[PDB]
């Protein structure tokens, strides 16, 4: 047994869409998925909805 | 905004403001691409004619940073009703391209299930623009940005003197005077989702501002993301 993209967003960054039993993360557009299929790596230089702050 | 806090630097960067021809901000917008402008249908009557600002943090000093460009489609939602204010939303599609930096910067659009859900159960979104900050007050100057908590659906309805449509959800204080004001229509209510930020909905109207007993309203995002894909294509 392994589901819910409740547990804790099931670890994506961003969409979690659970799918058969796989957590299954994807990300907005300008970012790209990282191998590990959790994470979000932005793309571009000023990805959408990122504070443009001195980060 | 109503008793907001202040955005600092670089800190609401998808703040976009409607200026009428002699300059005047007449309503705000939320940056979504390098030509799209998310922005709620009713703004598009203060006008008879209007550009878009980015980059501006205070309307007073032309500290660079500031950068105004021309609209050249206005796609507005063919349903808004204007005595509801159902359907209040609309897309502007811009004629130059908005160059990002710092203060300049598109903000996400979700999914409509992880938004439902999610950015919805989230307690809290933020709401932000140059407007009117007390009712029967100035408008801004300042770029004021306020952390506005969801309210359920139930009491909304509950509140509200006029009815709200599942085009629409509340978001602000049922007692504490803080809230969006006139002068923030079209401006985001965006949710922050582990440090990425989700436009959920747009600011629409609202009894007064801050007003004990009510709360403000927005247009829920959630339901036109495809329309929004449609006018982002170009439908
Ligand atoms: C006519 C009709 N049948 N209606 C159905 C609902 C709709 O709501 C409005 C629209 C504009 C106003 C403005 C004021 C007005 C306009 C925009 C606002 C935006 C945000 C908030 C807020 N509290 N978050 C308040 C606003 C109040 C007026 O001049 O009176 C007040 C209420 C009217
Ligand atoms: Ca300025």
């Amino acid at each position: 047994t392994r589901k819910l993209c409740s547990l804790d967003n099931g670890d994506c960054d961003q969409f979690c869409h659970e799918e058969q039993a796989s957590v299954v993360c994807s990300c907005a557009r300008g970012y790209t998925l990282a191998d590990n299929g959790k994470a979000c790596i932005p793309t571009g230089p000023y990805p959408c909805g990122k504070q443009t702050l001195e980060r | 905004i109503v008793g907001g806090q202040e955005c600092k630097d670089g800190e609401c960067p998808w703040q976009a403001l409607l200026i009428n021809e002699e300059n005047e901000g007449f309503c705000g917008g939320t940056i979504l691409s390098e030509f799209y402008i998310l922005t709620a249908a009713h703004c598009l009557y203060q006008a008879k004619r209007f550009k878009v600002r980015v980059g501006d943090r205070n309307t007073a000093a032309e500290e660079g940073g500031e950068a105004v460009h021309e609209v050249e489609v206005v796609i507005k939602h063919n349903r808004f009703t204007k005595e509801t204010y159902d359907f209040d939303i609309a897309v502007l599609r811009l004629k130059t391209p908005i160059t990002f930096r710092m203060n300049v910067a598109p903000a996400c659009l979700p999914e409509r299930d992880w938004a439902e859900s999610t950015l919805m159960t989230q307690k809290t979104g933020i709401v932000s623009g140059f407007g009117r900050t007390h009712e029967k007050g100035r408008q801004s100057t300042r770029l004021k940005m306020l952390e506005v908590p969801y309210v359920d659906r139930n009491s909304c309805k509950l509140s509200s003197s006029f009815i709200i449509t599942q085009n629409m959800f509340c978001a602000g204080y049922d007692t504490k005077q803080e809230d969006a004001c006139q002068g923030d229509s079209g401006g985001p209510h965006v949710t922050r989702f582990k440090d990425t930020y989700f436009v959920t909905g747009i600011v629409s109207w609202g009894e007064g501002c801050a007003r004990k007993g009510k709360y403000g309203i927005y247009t829920k995002v959630t339901a036109f993301l495809k329309w929004i894909d449609r006018s982002m294509k170009t439908r």
